[PDB]
């Protein structure tokens, strides 16, 4: 469509809310102009959702708890407050890991306080001092506490701090005590804050006076990547066949000592900026370590991040690096023959959360397909600022989107596919267009690097071109 | 006839103490009053039942460890002249949530069946810092519609005054729940009682009562036993009597206006 | 590496030898993990019978729970009204959590909203949040009716639900006339049973306490129907096909399987079916109102029988022979209509089947969990097919309950050897399956991992899972099954005798070890 | 810098007797911050010059969350140059102020307003205390010297020590410590031996004896403090050798909580 298009299929969109609600919304849709470099000028990111919109947005107890924490095996997260999200975010997110849970990985379970009347009444410093003993009794193999904070705790004001110092001194564990109730923020982004900040003041300095570990100059830790069916995996064996070690990994299949060592790497590559920009800034201003974005989502994306990681080192990284790069060749250049011829010319709409809407891009341009409309849950400025570069003219931004203004603008842009979350996957599916989960991959994976670039082609060719969205109409309509 | 009332004000000006020996004095000519102490330091019901503490509703929750299978008997006794008692409490300051546990009492209260025999009265008594919706409960719907709140001349108690008749805005524009009147606990301040009737007048109500400052109400409290326990025949048993029969033949309630600062400030200049 | 032709998903991909040899070197290098000999030594003790004293002396930690909160029960109660908007008074994230729950049990869309109360909501109160989140609901998604719930935060800091609708009525955000019920739903007392009672109570009473005076018990010749918590859409669709079989009038109240089970024609309907308002306003007219699941619908039950005046039969679950035939039976002396042949049948057939399958069925050691009437309905089943429950398992039961259960148990030989556990959860469970080790567990998608480990101690130590109840993510299109009713009871029967079936022919496919009983009639 | 908590009830003069403390205390040029836990916004009335002032939560929710509001828009000069903020809240009856005032300790928190540059601190404190919300400002890396203001009235007494027993845990846990007591004379009958007394078995020692007057009142009619309304009164003196002793104090013991039995004792030993 033309720009003046967007823009008037914006304005009759929003002309259904009251004033407030229609003056607050007209700041979050953009059209795209990819020589603006600052977002602020088009679009308003980071605000409080308006009431009663059907947003799609979290809270922070799941940025912090389901996001950053969660993925640690070797810890024990325990779900501060009543049932309801513990229940509600276990084992919903695929952070693949190693381990035998219920021994010494504890991913997939639920550890939950199951606060009632009488402790919200009364406390939950006591309750929360013998749950710490009966996990210390009970998991003898576990590495660590986290005490992810649910609503309540935060109002009635439980302290859990000195709990955490105290039980920790005593048991001689980490206990770190997160305040991530819901109600603060907006959204998961400050949960992730939250989390990096629990993480610097709790975890990252216990070894800064250990010097037994031994460093080489090849030492990397993948930062922002959760594993989401074998992502970081796939990363990692990208990254070790260049010659690099990779120490760390945050927190996909993460160890706390992998965290620990962390702060002795001499290079961070940070993959979700948004979730761990700030411990890496802490990390460089703190220890000296630089850190670098990467995007491993496509072959090209996948090779400029190789040698824009291999440019950081000698001669032999660099020559590594174009070893993989050759050996790597035949593998995707044979997917996108036999992928491309069906997915070329397709439009594509995505509403995914903070880093995805414009990571996934490059690999929709390398199998043919175009991008007609990006958005974000909760990403700030500075995502957007980075998103304009990487989207055509004339294409829809949008921030915070209810399910009414995404459903009335995929029904004036009939998109070939949309990839988004659960909340709006059958929604789409009724109305005809084929839809594919950005967040869970839908069961699939992994998607990062070259052996994740064949599971996506097939996985879109699979989704796009079924026989079933052929066949919404009877015969007799 | 079922008429539920409340006593606010803030903490010190005697709140509890005027509804104890009220209620006293309601008790002598048959009332079937009943008393809900919706404050966690436990001594809304300490004089009529002549026991400091008793079975609270939230202690004797956290023993059996839930509400439904606690019994209303446990927590709801009678003490003098049939006056029912029972009482939220709370946790020990410092920790929990009081506000919580004023609501659950009361949700107890309501939904075993408290409210079924003759209940003259229900006068319930709140804490002074009325910091949540918890201790504003007590107000809430098929609640108290009849408030009354003590105060005295002097700056404190005004400031406290129009701040609560400000929080029975929210409730009163949608609600039933009306202001009765105010009720004095003198300080022993200068030319007060012309300064307490302008005040009523301010917000176009009437004072109930004047209490002095007597000496009577601490000698009570020490021996726990109220004015009326105390004896029959005292300067303080007259006044409360009087007191109940002007809080019984009370006819007048209108919906609080905030008033504004400029009277606040030059209130003593005028008096 | 991957091959064009045969493309490989994280599984076995992640099984190839480069893969294999740098998970091993990330692990020997930095995981620092403890040694395999004392994972295995820990795993041997937590399946052990002193780690199961040690597991059930726990008072202050749960693991891995078998409940919700009110909330959730509370927006499932308000899907089932007509072009009604469930609304969460309180934080976004539950919302969220509460709609991809639904999204993955049901494979469908769920509509809910929220007012999104942030920390100064939090402080100073949700009064604006409210008024301008009703008035935004009303205008976008334009809904004939919203249910207002609560999340914890709100019920902490004591919102006054009444008085916030009250006050958004009164200043023009919503027209007067227009229906908000409103329920409170604290997540710290109960579960999502007990919000779905609270929620079906608020609504009640909001479309009929005031107008009690021109009601007649009997006035319409009809019967209401309350389902509670149900996440069966073939329970709804079998209720109201043998009361249409009978010639019964009915009015089921809260009937959400329409909106659950949207066709595919390229429209998406936010709203379909549904109780509609008309028939809630006319419900104190029925001559009795009957509850489906009894042990959750307390406060339904004390609000009806106070205020409808409806003399509520004290009826168990329709689970199984026997509380079917009363269930019908107290239907047909309500209405007057007698129970037809086709029902008759119906029971035979299902009869039949039980004289078939108790060859495979006798015996058979069960662990289960889920629901109180769902778990005694299932244990009252299990006792008629001469099965033997174990291990009974209700987090959200209560002592009243657990002694109907008892008495259930007592009345038959089978319940020797069953004991019933209230407030416990999925790892006393597990304890529980390793220590006294049943044939089979009967639960939710829960018991994959109680599966995982027994399996992990031995092929002879497995325990398998058999998925009935609610949430099932890991199977497709289970919710359109049937529970209630005989329909109900054969399609359980079925699923239990082919499980056993086919773990039987698991068991004995071992060519020349143990294929001397892979026979092919059984 | 020393961080310091007043605690007590309501309406027996925390605020007022602070606020003059730490006007005198400024008068000696001591650089002193006063944080206003009471959700009321009454505890910097007389050193800002400003009527309401610009809380911090009322302004956080102007700019849509606390994130966006910068430490310059809350934190204003008074008399002396004394620092000071106050935390807000909702009006009565609606909310939660505990997490108005651990939200604004917080803020506080988070953007260094303790910058080392300041010598004490005084946190104004709500009476009632009946959450962890006003038990926030006794924590750790928080105030460390509690002084509680008692008056005459033996209900001052009981606040007293189940306030001192609430101390008694984040005492345990922590390194608060009681410091002792201020006790507003009432004009009531030698409560100075009782509350000696009180002091000595909690250990404490009682800080001052600022009597009752009504030069307090003028001050506050003229909307400031008592010490520079008129330099000369003798309250003015009192207040500042009040600030000399708490400047001079040492004795830091943790209280020692009694038994209404116990405080009946003591009500007998001097009726
Ligand atoms: N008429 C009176 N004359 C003198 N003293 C009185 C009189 N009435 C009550 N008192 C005394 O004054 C004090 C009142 O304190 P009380 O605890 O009753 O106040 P309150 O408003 O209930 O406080 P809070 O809300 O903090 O619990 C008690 O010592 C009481 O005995
Ligand atoms: N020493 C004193 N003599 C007489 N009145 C006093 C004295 N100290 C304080 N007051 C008065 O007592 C009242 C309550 O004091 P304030 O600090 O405002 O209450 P709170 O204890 O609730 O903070 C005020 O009107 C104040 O002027
Ligand atoms: S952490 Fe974030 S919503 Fe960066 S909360 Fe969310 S596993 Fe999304 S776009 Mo689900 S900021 Fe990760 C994300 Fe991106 S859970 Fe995953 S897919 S790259
Ligand atoms: S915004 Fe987030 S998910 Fe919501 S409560 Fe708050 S931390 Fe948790 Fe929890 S038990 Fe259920 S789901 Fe809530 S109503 Fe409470
Ligand atoms: S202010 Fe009220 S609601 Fe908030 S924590 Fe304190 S008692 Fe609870
Ligand atoms: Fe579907
Ligand atoms: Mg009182
Ligand atoms: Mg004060």
């Amino acid at each position: 469509m033309s720009r003046e298009e967007v823009e008037s299929l914006i304005q009759e969109v929003l002309e259904v809310y009251p004033e407030k609600a229609r003056k607050d919304r007209n700041k979050h849709l953009a059209v795209n102009d990819p020589a603006v470099t600052q977002s602020k000028k088009c679009i308003i990111s980071n605000k409080k959702s308006q009431p009663g919109l059907m947003t799609i947005r979290g809270c922070a107890y799941a940025g912090s708890k389901g996001v950053v924490w969660g993925p640690i095996k070797d810890m024990i997260h325990i779900s501060h407050g009543p049932v309801g999200c513990g229940q509600y975010s276990r084992a919903g997110r695929r952070n693949y890991y190693i381990g035998t849970t219920g021994v010494n990985a504890f991913v997939t379970m639920n550890f939950t306080s199951d606060f009632q009347e009488k402790d919200i009444v009364f406390g939950g410093d006591k309750k929360l001092a013998k749950l710490i003993d009966e996990v210390e009794t009970l998991f003898p193999l576990n590495k660590g506490i986290s005490v992810q904070s649910e609503c309540p705790i935060g109002l009635i004001g439980d302290d859990i701090e000195s709990v955490s110092k105290v039980k920790g001194a005593e048991l001689s564990k980490t206990i770190v005590p997160v305040r991530c109730e819901g109600f603060r923020g907006v959204s998961q982004s400050l949960g992730h804050h939250i989390a990096n900040d629990a993480v610097r003041d709790w975890v990252l300095g216990k070894r800064d006076e250990d010097t037994t570990f031994a460093s080489t100059p090849y030492d990397v830790a993948i930062i922002g990547d959760y594993n989401i069916g074998g992502d970081a995996w796939s990363s990692r064996i990208l990254l070790e066949e260049m010659g690099l070690r990779c120490v760390a990994q945050w927190s996909g299949d993460g160890s706390i000592s992998e965290i620990e060592l962390t702060p002795k790497v001499k290079l961070n590559l940070v993959h979700c900026y948004r979730s761990m920009n700030y411990i890496s800034r802490h990390m460089e201003e703190k220890y000296g370590i630089p850190w670098m974005e990467y995007n491993f989502f496509g072959p090209t994306k996948t090779i400029e991040s190789l040698r824009a990681i291999a440019a950081k080192f000698d001669e032999s990284i660099q020559k590594k690096c174009e070893e993989v790069i050759a050996k790597y060749k035949p593998e995707w250049e044979a997917v996108v023959a036999k992928y491309r011829p069906r997915l070329e010319g397709k439009r594509v709409m995505l509403y995914i959360g903070g880093l995805r809407p414009r990571h996934v891009i490059g690999a929709y341009e390398d199998l043919g397909m175009e991008v007609v409309g990006t958005g974000y849950e909760f990403a700030h400025n500075d995502d957007y600022d980075r998103t304009m570069k990487e989207m055509g003219d004339s294409t829809l931004l949008y921030d915070d989107v209810t399910g009414y203004e995404f459903e009335e603008f995929v029904k004036r842009i009939k998109p070939d596919l949309i990839g988004s979350g659960i909340k709006e996957k059958f929604i789409f599916q009724k109305m005809g267009i084929p839809f594919r989960e950005m967040h869970s991959w839908d069961y699939s994976g992994p998607y990062h690097g070259f052996d994740g670039f064949a599971i996506f082609a097939r996985d879109m060719d699979m989704t796009l071109n079924n026989p079933c969205w052929k066949k919404l109409q009877a015969p007799w309509e | 006839a079922m008429r539920q009332c409340a006593i606010y004000g803030k903490g010190g000006i005697g709140k509890s103490t005027t509804t104890q020996n009220l209620v006293a004095a309601l008790a002598e000519m048959g009332k079937k009053v009943m008393i809900v102490g919706c404050d966690p330091k436990a001594d809304s019901t300490r004089l009529i039942l002549h026991s400091k503490a008793q079975n609270t509703i939230m202690e004797m929750a956290a023993e059996a460890g839930t509400v439904e299978d606690l019994e209303l008997e446990d927590v709801l006794k009678a003490g003098y002249g049939g006056v029912k008692c029972v009482e939220s409490g709370g946790p020990e300051p410092g920790v929990g949530c009081a506000g919580r546990g004023v609501i659950t009492a009361i949700n107890f209260l309501e939904e075993e069946g408290a409210y079924e025999d003759d209940l003259d009265f229900v006068f319930y008594d709140v804490l002074g810092d009325v910091v949540c919706g918890g201790f504003a409960m007590p107000i809430r719907e098929n609640k108290a519609q009849e408030i009354y709140i003590v105060c005295s001349g002097e700056m404190m108690a005004m400031y406290a005054a129009n701040n609560i008749s400000k929080g029975i805005v929210k409730y009163a524009n949608s609600g039933s729940v009306r202001l009765g009147g105010l009720i004095c606990n003198s300080r022993n301040t200068d030319r007060e009682d012309e300064l307490i009737i302008a005040l009523a007048n301010k917000l176009g109500t009437q004072m109930i009562h004047f209490v002095p400052r007597d000496n009577v109400v601490q000698r009570a409290e020490i021996r726990r036993m109220t004015v009326i326990e105390y004896d029959p025949k005292a300067k303080q048993a007259d006044e409360y009597r009087a007191l109940a029969r002007k809080v019984v033949d009370n006819k007048l309630l209108v919906i609080p206006n905030p008033i504004t600062m400029d009277e606040l400030e030059e209130l003593l200049m005028e008096f | 590496s991957q091959q064009v032709d045969k493309i490989k998903a994280s599984y076995p991909l992640f099984l190839d030898q480069d893969y294999k040899d740098m998970l091993a070197k990330k692990r020997d290098g930095f995981e620092e993990k403890y040694p395999q000999d004392k994972i295995d030594e820990v795993f041997q003790w937590t399946t052990t019978k002193e780690y199961q004293e040690l597991n059930f002396q726990r008072e202050a930690l749960t693991v891995n729970p078998a409940k919700a909160c009110q909330p959730l029960g509370a927006v499932l109660c308000a899907l089932g009204f007509e072009k009604t908007m469930p609304y969460v008074h309180g934080s976004q994230g539950c919302v969220a959590y509460f709609r991809s729950y639904f999204n993955r049990h049901f494979r469908e869309p769920v509509s809910c909203v929220s007012d999104s109360m942030t920390e100064d909501a939090a402080v100073f109160g949700g009064q604006q949040n409210m008024k301008d989140g009703l008035q935004n609901c009303k205008a976008t998604y334009k809904p004939d009716m919203i249910a207002v719930s609560t999340t914890c935060m709100a019920e902490v800091i004591g919102d006054d639900l009444n008085a916030f609708i009250n006050n958004s009525k009164k200043e023009g955000f919503i027209p007067d006339e227009f229906p908000v019920p409103f329920a409170h739903t604290p997540s710290f007392v109960g579960s999502h049973v007990t919000g779905w009672d609270n929620m079906f109570e608020g609504i009640a009473r909001y479309f009929t306490l005031k107008s009690m005076d021109d009601k007649v018990v009997g006035s319409n010749k009809k019967i209401n129907i309350v389902p509670g918590f149900e996440t069966y859409l073939g329970n709804f669709r079998v209720i109201k096909r043998m009361l249409s079989e009978m010639g019964v009038g009915y009015s089921l109240l809260s009937d959400p399987e329409e909106v659950l089970d949207t066709p595919a024609d390229g429209q998406f309907r936010m709203y379909a079916g549904g109780t509609t308002q008309e028939e809630m306003k006319d419900a104190p007219n029925a001559l009795n109102t009957v509850l489906l699941q009894p042990w959750h619908l307390e406060k339904t039950k004390k609000f009806v029988e106070g205020t409808w005046k409806h003399e509520v039969p004290k009826l168990n679950i329709p689970m199984g022979l026997d509380w079917t035939d009363e269930f019908l039976m107290k239907v047909s002396e309500i209405s007057g209509q007698p129970i037809p042949a086709s029902l008759t049948k119906e029971r035979g057939r299902l009869v039949d089947m039980m004289t078939d399958s108790h060859t495979w069925l006798h015996g058979k050691r069960f662990a289960l969990w889920g629901d109180p009437d769902f778990v005694m309905g299932l244990v009252k089943f299990l006792l008629e097919l001469g099965c033997e429950p174990v291990h009974i398992l209700c987090h959200n039961g209560n002592k009243r309950w657990k002694k109907a259960v008892d008495a259930i148990l007592a009345a038959s030989p089978y319940g020797k050897n069953a004991t019933v556990y209230i407030g416990k959860d999925l790892w006393h469970l597990r304890s529980l399956v390793f220590t006294d080790k049943p044939d089979f567990m009967i639960g939710n998608s829960y018991g994959k991992f109680i599966q995982r480990d027994t399996l992990h101690k031995g092929k002879e130590f497995e325990v398998p899972l058999i998925r009935i109840g609610f949430p099932i993510f890991d199977r497709h299109h289970l919710h359109r099954s049937t529970t209630l009713g005989y329909e109900g009871a054969m399609q359980i029967l079925t699923t239990l005798v082919n499980s056993i079936l086919e773990r039987l022919d698991e068991e004995t496919r071992g060519m020349q070890a143990t294929d001397y009983n892979h026979d092919l009639v059984r």
